[PDB]
RNA sequence: UCAAAGUUUGAGCUC
RNA sequence: ACUAUGACUCUCUUAAGGUAGCCAAAUGCCUCGUCAUCUAAUUAGUGACGCGCAUGAAUGGAUGAACGAGAUUCCCACUG
RNA sequence: UAGUCGCCGUGCCUACCAUGGUGACCACGGGUGACGGGGAAUCAGGGUUCGAUUCCGGAGAGGGAGCCUGAGAAACGGCUA
RNA sequence: CAGCCGCGGUAAUUCCAGCUCCAAUAGCGUAUAUUAAAGUUGCUGCAGUUAAAAAGCUCGUAGUUGGAUCUUGGGAGCGGCCGUCCCCUGCUCGGCGCCGGCCCGAAGCGUUUACUUUGAAAAAAUUAGAGUGUUCAAAGCAGGCCGCCUGGAUACCGCAGCUAGGAAUAAUGGAAUAGGACCGCGGUUCUAUUUUGUUGGUUUUCGGAACUGAGGCCAUGAUUAAGAGGGACGGCCGGGGGCAUUCGUAUUGCGCCGCUAGAGGUGAAAUUCUUGGACCGGCGCAAGACGGACCAGAGCGAAAGCAUUUGCCAAGAAUGUUUUCAUUAAUCAAGAACGAAAGUCGGAGGUUCGAAGACGAUCAGAUACCGUCGUAGUUCCGACCAUAAACGAUGCCGACUGGCGAUGCGGCGGCGUUAUUCCCAUGACCCGCCGGGCAGCUUCCGGGAAACCAAAGUCUUUGGGUUCCGGGGGGAGUAUGGUUGCAAAGCUGAAACUUAAAGGAAUUGACGGAAGGGCACCACCAGGA
RNA sequence: AAGACGGUCGAACUUGACUAUCUAGAGGAAGUAAAAGUCGUAACAAGGUUUCCGUAGGUGAACCUGCGGAAGGAUCAUUA
């Protein structure tokens, strides 16, 4: 503070109330455009259909072909590049199957090589992708 | 520092500690008042009075030699002006400014000084309104002002 | 304009004590200041000051010793409940053993420990240690 | 007692 | 460094070689140009596109409120 | 001001007069992913966010409206649109 | 794989396996909202010369803050010079009762807030918390002795409201044309009511409201005049402002006279002017710019800025002052005045230069740098405009803490020189002191990331007052909206998306078509195959 | 009782105005992210015409010139 007056409570509080908005994160929390724009709409997971398999190329120093997958959500209809992680797990993901998608730990921010891919697959057809990779369970056919 | 200027001059009178009268001075308060009456009748301010007294009669301050002050004595005898002399001198100054501008419309500096002068006037005017010497309806109005000196 | 007489004086003395100056002249004499000095003096932190009476706001000459680390002020004058006295004296002082917070009260000008004895809250003026 | 002077494998430098 | 195109360069011809802006308009043959809207349905009409047979700068170009016994298109109410 | 209604006080309603009231001390208007509170989480001291939710108060039973019956209802596990 | 840095290009401590080893253990992992960590929203507690940052300047009502000054002390007894217990209102009915008076008790009245302390009052549940062997505990409020014995408490519980104590700090009134207090005197008008043994009525006496005459007494009534401020006065001071007036050369142009063939211009040339007389020189005339040199690390102005002579108009900082008033003051959203150049609209004027434009030159290209021309503009008056690195890139007031010399103004003092000449009192020198002023130097004052600063100091020993304004880079001062302007454009002012870095000071290199030094026939110089 | 005149409340439908919120939309025009193109080389060393600021006009692009500022410049000094 600078006005250390005994009766400037109002003037102070007002000033604070104006400047909280210049903080980028508060504005992020309280204006709705971010929450609405986010397809997750303040959610951890979201279900969606696989419609095509895509090999997105990595950024520099690194060099790799990341295996992503174009899902279309049911509730909104928005389109997402959900990335499948680990080794040999893509042969499992068949086309036209429901997968539960989650975030990527960054709250609206791209991560490393995969440019603009904030989402990863957890399940396939009520079957944990982990269980398929480990070999505990099998795909129902 | 000064109000409408950057100067910060430290020059004024400095009265000494002894409030006592000197030994050589033997002119009474009554005689001084009879002089006051003549000078006020002839037409003169408390300032110019105080000046003459200190210069010729060698009596620096009446407040110190006698008990009460010069203006309150004049107020007792009904010589006080309708409004205070400083406002009198300001409006007279104001008028001369607006007069010189009347021919000389360009003098922008004169306009700036005029405006500051009027601000200073209304400041004094609110002090005197609180001191209950002017009526609530008093108002400097360049239209009516020139009637007042 | 000059608002706080005390606020100017106490800075002047702290800028003397940092330089180890021996005696200090302060230009406006206030009654509250005078009470303040007498409080520190009875408790032995400084010697015998003397005040120069002009039919005016007086002056004051303090013969300074060397035991005073700081003598500070709190503007604005905050009210202080007995609840807050501990948090004030905690956050405002070097330790729990020494140092003082002097607050004038209805009762009178006195230390905070004397306020604790007398059961008397009040308006914080300042502090020293 | 003032005209100008451009570039350099993709094929691997470094605590 | 996809094709296309051609920022860039040269040359032939003339004294240069259509800059800014605009359109299938009262100016476009092929032509009902193509796409969208307006209709149940529209060779008309309106808004973008331009390769402009043959746009174009006081032979003036573009806009633009008010006015018109001016030219077309649609809508309301209304009617032998 | 005088009445009406109403169990009384009051633009509650009616009639006749007067022309007032609020506003940078943020009204007015718009938003609120707001029923409120008692409380919870977090913490050095200051504070920050949450609190539909077993206790209290409010409102509501498809949408709005209207009413009989009753000490008590503008009731919805009572009626009429 | 890896939240991030990074790993993987043939001995991979980073992948897939095996072999081991670590953390936690009936639990652990992942995601999202959210909280401490965050002195990265800061009241306690941030920044604002250079890393992001102070409105171009000043005026201005609300807002916020405001100098000093009025009660200090006193009596009796007490403890180890000192401390503490006891006390520091005033103005109809009965007893500590005592010989009508005195005191006390009671009723009513008290110039007023903030501030502080008490109590009551607060729904429980919850929290903390006393007790209590659920076999411990989580829980519960129960239980225990062999008929009896006990518990079933307590605290916190904002803010506002009430209740009685305290009166330092901050307001606030009061007696100043005295229609001023006390306590008294007498009228005018109106009546509470008591009264004359008993039937009826009134005024008085005696009490209670308004009005009205003249007293006695009151120490009779007015805080000081701020190193707060305004206003006055004296002679000065200053490129301070405006208007009008005067002068100078040079300039380019013209007219005339003189000799004459080139003149121009460049690194080198041409278009250009020129035997219809150029350039050069002389004398006259002409119009508009500009007032050099004197001109300083000088002055004044709110700021841009302000310099030919003379005249008129008014102002002001600063100084001396035993001049008047006595708080009249500081900073400020809203609102307002001024505000270089370019730009714009009308006239007036159109000398020079010169955006645009053309051509001539170099050049791989140059629609530029060079040249010859040359338009708007550049000048004045009248209308708009409000933007610059408008930089000290440093908001305003106020205080304090080191020197040193120089300087500008006003003022003061002091041998002597030197003009007035013939002294005084002035002028020029000379040596000092004082106020504030533009700057300078200086140091282990201390601060600061450092560069640096007697301020960018008086900061974890953090609060003198008050405005404005910044919170990762970009996207973007864009969009959309609003407002102003003839237009140009100004002002207010978002988001999506992307991205892990962007910057400052200073060190060592390397480079330099920057300078200073020094050397070498694989450099030059002088030359040779 | 059936029933009717009238008052009051008034659901409901029809229309308009303002107002909030979401949203399709031919074609156009920006920003950002990968690249080992094409044209040049402004800037950082006087970057080979010092750099930058405000404002006007111009040009394929980076840029050029005019007028007046600033030094964050290649000068803290240049001599009665
Ligand atoms: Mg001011
Ligand atoms: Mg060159
Ligand atoms: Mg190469
Ligand atoms: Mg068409
Ligand atoms: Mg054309
Ligand atoms: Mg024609
Ligand atoms: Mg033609
Ligand atoms: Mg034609
Ligand atoms: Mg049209
Ligand atoms: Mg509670
Ligand atoms: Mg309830
Ligand atoms: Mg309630
Ligand atoms: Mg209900
Ligand atoms: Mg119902
Ligand atoms: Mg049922
Ligand atoms: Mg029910
Ligand atoms: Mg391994
Ligand atoms: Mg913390
Ligand atoms: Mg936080
Ligand atoms: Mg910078
Ligand atoms: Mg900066
Ligand atoms: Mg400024
Ligand atoms: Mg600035
Ligand atoms: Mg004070
Ligand atoms: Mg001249
Ligand atoms: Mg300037
Ligand atoms: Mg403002
Ligand atoms: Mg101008
Ligand atoms: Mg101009
Ligand atoms: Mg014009
Ligand atoms: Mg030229
Ligand atoms: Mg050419
Ligand atoms: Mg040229
Ligand atoms: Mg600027
Ligand atoms: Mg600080
Ligand atoms: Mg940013
Ligand atoms: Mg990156
Ligand atoms: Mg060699
Ligand atoms: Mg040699
Ligand atoms: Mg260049
Ligand atoms: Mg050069
Ligand atoms: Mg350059
Ligand atoms: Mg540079
Ligand atoms: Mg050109």
């Amino acid at each position: 503070g600078k006005c250390r007056g005994l009766r400037t409570a109002r003037k102070l509080r007002s000033h604070r109330r104006d400047q909280k908005w210049h903080d980028k994160q508060y504005k992020k929390a309280h204006l709705g455009t971010a929450l609405k724009a986010n397809p997750f709409g303040g959610a951890s997971h979201a279900k969606g259909i696989v419609l095509e398999k895509v090999g997105v190329e990595a950024k520099q120093p690194n060099s790799a072909i990341r295996k992503c997958v174009r899902v279309q959500l049911i509730k909104n209809g928005k389109k997402i590049t959900a990335f499948v992680p680990n080794d040999g797990c893509l042969n499992f993901i068949e086309e036209n199957d429901e997968v539960l998608v989650a975030g990527f730990g960054r709250k609206g921010h791209a991560v490393g090589d995969i440019p603009g891919v904030r989402f990863k697959v957890v399940k396939v057809a009520n079957v944990s992708l982990l269980a398929l990779y480990k070999g505990k369970k099998e795909r129902p056919r | 520092g000064r109000m409408h200027a950057p100067g910060k001059g430290l020059s004024q009178s400095a009265l000494p500690y002894r409030r006592s009268v000197p030994t050589w001075l033997k002119l009474t308060s009554d005689d001084v008042k009879e002089q006051i009456y003549k000078l006020a009748k002839k037409g003169l301010t408390p300032s110019q009075i105080g000046v003459i007294l200190r210069d010729s009669h060698g009596v620096a301050q009446v407040r110190f030699v006698t008990g009460n002050k010069i203006l309150r004595i004049l107020k007792s005898k009904g010589l006080a002006p309708d409004l205070p002399e400083d406002l009198y001198h300001l409006i007279k100054k104001a008028v001369a400014v607006r007069k010189h501008l009347e021919r000389n419309r360009k003098d922008k500096d004169a306009k700036f000084r005029l405006i500051l002068i009027e601000s200073r006037i209304h400041r004094l005017a609110r002090y005197y309104k609180t001191k209950r010497v002017l009526p609530p309806n008093w108002k400097y109005e360049s239209s009516t002002a020139s009637a007042l000196v | 304009v000059r608002m706080n007489v005390l606020a100017d004086a106490l800075k002047s003395i702290n800028n003397a004590e940092k330089r180890g100056k021996r005696q200090v002249l302060i230009r406006p004499c206030s009654k509250v200041i005078v009470r303040f000095l007498t409080v520190m003096m009875k408790h032995g932190y400084i010697g015998e000051f003397e005040i120069i009476d002009d039919h005016r706001a007086g002056k004051i000459v303090v013969n300074l010793t060397g035991r005073l680390n700081k003598c500070g002020v709190i503007s604005p004058r905050f009210d202080v409940q007995l609840k807050d006295l501990e948090k004030w004296q905690n956050n405002l002082l070097p330790s729990r053993q020494f140092g003082f917070i002097v607050l004038t009260t209805s009762a009178g000008i006195m230390d905070h420990e004397e306020a604790r004895r007398k059961h008397t809250g009040g308006k914080i003026l300042g502090f020293f240690f």
